[PDB]
RNA sequence: GCUCAACGGAUAAAAGGUACUCCGGGGAUAACAGGCUGAUACCGCCCAAGAGUUCAUAUCGACGGCGGUGUUUGGCACCU
RNA sequence: UCCUCCUAAAGAGUAACGGAGGAGCACGAAGGUUGGCUAAUCCUGGUCGGACAUCAGGAGGUUAGUGCAAUGGCAUAAGCC
RNA sequence: CCGACUUACCAACCCGAUGCAAACUGCGAAUACCGGAGAAUGUUAUCACGGGAGACACACGGCGGGUGCUAACGUCCGUCGUGAAGAGGGAAACAACCCAGACCGCCAGCUAAGGUCCCAAAGUCAUGGUUAAGUGGGAAACGAUGUGGGAAGGCCCAGAC
RNA sequence: GCCUGGCGGCCGUAGCGCGGUGGUCCCACCUGACCCCAUGCCGAACUCAGAAGUGAAACGCCGUAGCGCCGAUGGUAGUGUGGGGUCUCCCCAUGCGAGAGUAGGGAACUGCCAGGC
């Protein structure tokens, strides 16, 4: 899921992935799944980690998804040559920089949150870490 | 389908650079396309048609921000 | 006035054209060439522009 | 606001006279009085002024802020302008119409010698 | 009590701050709105253990520079984005 | 007085076939094969919701993830 | 063939069977000048006005508008009479 | 019934918090570019006119990008370097990478990159550590009481594991 | 010295909100309109002639930070040159160095002329 309902433009440039992430703090919840390493987080991987989390916590507590797949990724079909325009939009990713809190959790004990975050981290491609809400 | 068309211009920015000793009528800012990025107020009023800002006296270009709207003006001051 | 000694130490082969022109403005030709240049912030700026090649005796 | 609308009407001609470097004879009109000010083209210093609130003008008039008062003020400001020795000024409506007291003041300045 | 021993900063900048973080110390600043701000460096492991103590932000702290006791309070903390460690703290004079 | 719109406009005026073909060239450029790459293919591993009567891992393993090989269909056009 | 934006790296320029859209006109007023004026939208009372026709009041400030794409403009309005 | 809840599901506005954008900007560099002044340096390097060209198949590497799969010794641009059209030393062998630009001769010395056990010229060099796999001398997710270093944390001579 | 009006300079440390304050000095509302003139009706507005009334609205001044606005120091991001790990991104030397935040500032300042006390 998690494809945007509308877009201003259908396709984007490929671009490059940024230096460091905005949104490093745990804001809404009490525990978080912070990102250690770059990559692009596909909407399918985001949904799979969300299901692993939600079933691990048995649909108790509240889960925030702090990233959104707003970048369309185009892929050329099989056995077509180079050129002839840009390819068709196939799937949506979120660009992840180190330090991006990907998910947030509240209303659960910390060890159950760690187990749910571990089961989500097993589905995500990038390396993640467990973070806790800190006052500054 | 197909979407590969584009237009052409070959200058779009200023030529006078606030030390530039522009004489007579030199285009200080040609193909600004519009009187709003730069206004001409030092040597009378430039901005003839297509809003090309041009000098009216022999002198140095002057860039300045005046007015309540913080608008940028090109002036010509004598050497 | 006071003068300083500027000695080239590396080659000018794969360098930028601005770096080559800075060595031309300094007066350095060979990889061991030393010049006596009068001490000036402009000469110091040329040295800082190409400082990975030159060596300065103060 | 009537004063803000008057300033919006005046602003176009005021900037046009500023860009030409013209010495401006500006007029201000109230229900009670009328004012005339010849102002140098830098716009900061006033060369000549003649007002209806000035007692020397106001004692000769049956009512301040009349068309006769406007003619007296225009004659006075043109007399002081020609006494100062400046000429070839440009008239500013200051947002008013060219009608009634404003027209009478400009006509009196033209008759007394201030040429536009 | 929360006493931090701190040293004044001989050099400021990104290179000097990264040299501090390579030498396992980190920069900090003290300002009060009444006199000139003071740039200091802190021992990172000690100030980390005081971070892990949860009463670090509520109460009044004591920074010792040159034997002078300064009563401060932690305004904000700049943390490393994906590591536990911390880069910079600003202290308001209390 | 120009959809001289193939818009610096060959001429007022012009479509096709060639496996019956022919010449001058090209590995500047395709088919086979080699090369680079590995999307695809094939093989393997990580997590484990499940089903397997109870029991995740005897056996299979969803949602997802990471590789390996050169190995299919491809991409490129480097050799001829 | 021509125009607008991005690609395009804060001067100009800059390619692809790159990503998006338009033009082959219109107007004797929709030009000139002088004088005047200021929108979109929202909340309310009243004739089919109903959620939106027209009044009156308040909020708002250019979120409107430009003969037609897009960009840059525009209140001294280049927007409306 | 001129309605005493506004729903245990949601499509709008506003407020508070959190991100994203090549075709977003209430902000905003470094560089680059344009102009002026000044010194030093450069065989006027600069400009104009005239005689003669060639060339208009580029390649790779670094940086910035579009496209492709953040594939290609892929393709298309900007920019610099090298090759083209540049030998010599290094990377085993190697157009384009690193160092360096060969007028000629020398059985002279000093260095760059890269190296110093033998092939093969030069440290079986000095001090302090680390690793035990031949890692060095190819490869990820993930897994493990491998083994050093550091800052802390529990239980504990009222007897800790 | 105070207050008011006109024309500027500078353009949110300049404005908005809330509260208070001023009157036939000045300015606003205000009186009347056949006449100088105008409303696609409108003496709303634009004008003209001005016995009375109030400053209520507007406007000016003062206080208040509630919102706008300005805004350090330090750090971070980026980046020119040189060098280095690099598979797609960074690190070191050096030079420049934001934006957002933080402390804080902030209820503008000033020039010419005219009028009253």
């Amino acid at each position: 899921m998690l494809q945007p309902k509308r877009t201003k433009f259908r396709k984007m440039h490929k671009g490059r992935n940024r230096g460091l992430a905005q949104g490093t703090d745990v804001s809404f919840g009490s525990f978080g799944l912070k990102a250690v390493g770059r990559g692009r987080l596909t909407a399918r991987q985001i949904e799979a980690a969300r299901r692993a989390m939600t079933r691990a916590v048995k649909r108790q507590g509240k889960i925030w998804i702090r990233v959104f797949p707003d970048k369309p990724i185009t892929e050329k079909p099989l056995a077509v040559r180079m050129g002839k325009g840009k390819g068709n939009v196939e799937y949506w990713v979120a660009l992840i920089q180190p330090g991006k809190v990907l998910y947030e959790m509240d209303g659960v004990p910390e060890e159950l949150a760690r187990e749910a975050f571990k089961l989500a981290a097993a589905k995500l491609p990038i390396k993640t870490t467990f973070v806790t809400k800190t006052v500054m | 389908g197909g979407s590969t068309r584009n237009g052409r211009d070959s200058e779009a920015k200023r030529l006078g650079v606030k030390r530039f000793g522009g004489e007579s009528v030199l285009a200080g800012s040609i193909i600004v396309r519009q009187r709003g990025t730069k206004f001409h107020a030092g040597a009378n009023v430039g901005c003839g048609r297509d809003h090309t800002l041009f000098a009216k006296a022999d002198g140095k270009v002057k860039f300045e921000v005046k007015g309540p709207k913080n608008r940028k003006f090109i002036s010509i001051e004598a050497e | 006035a006071k003068t300083i000694k500027i000695t080239q130490t590396r080659s000018a082969i794969g360098r930028l054209p601005k770096h080559k022109a800075t060595l031309l403005g300094l007066g350095l030709r060979r990889i061991g060439h030393t010049v006596e240049r009068e001490d000036t912030p402009a000469i110091r700026g040329m040295i800082n522009a190409v400082s990975f090649m030159v060596k300065v005796e103060e | 606001d009537k004063k803000s609308a008057r300033i919006r009407r005046a602003t176009r001609a005021r900037r046009k006279l500023q860009e030409l470097g013209a010495t401006r004879l500006v007029v201000h009109r109230t229900p009670r009085h009328i004012y005339a000010q010849v102002i140098a083209p830098n716009g900061s210093e006033v060369l000549v002024a003649a007002s209806t609130v000035e007692k020397a003008i106001a004692e000769q008039l049956k009512y301040t802020g009349n068309k006769d008062a406007a003619a007296a003020v225009g004659k006075a400001v043109a007399e002081r302008a020609l006494e100062k020795g400046i000429k070839d000024v440009s008239f500013d409506r200051s947002g008013f119409q060219y009608h009634g007291r404003v027209q009478a003041l400009a006509d009196a300045a033209r008759e007394a010698g201030l040429q536009f | 009590m929360f006493t931090i021993n701190a040293e004044v900063r001989k050099e400021q900048g990104k290179g000097a701050s990264r040299r501090l973080r390579a030498a396992n110390k980190f920069p900090a600043i003290i300002y009060g709105g009444k006199e000139a701000p003071l740039a200091i460096e802190l021992d990172h492991d000690k100030v980390m253990n005081m971070q892990a103590k949860a009463e670090f932000y509520s109460e009044v702290l004591t920074i010792v520079v040159d034997g002078k006791e300064i009563k401060v309070k932690a305004q904000d903390v700049q943390r490393h984005p994906y590591k536990p460690k911390l880069q910079h703290i600003d202290f308001v004079r209390a």
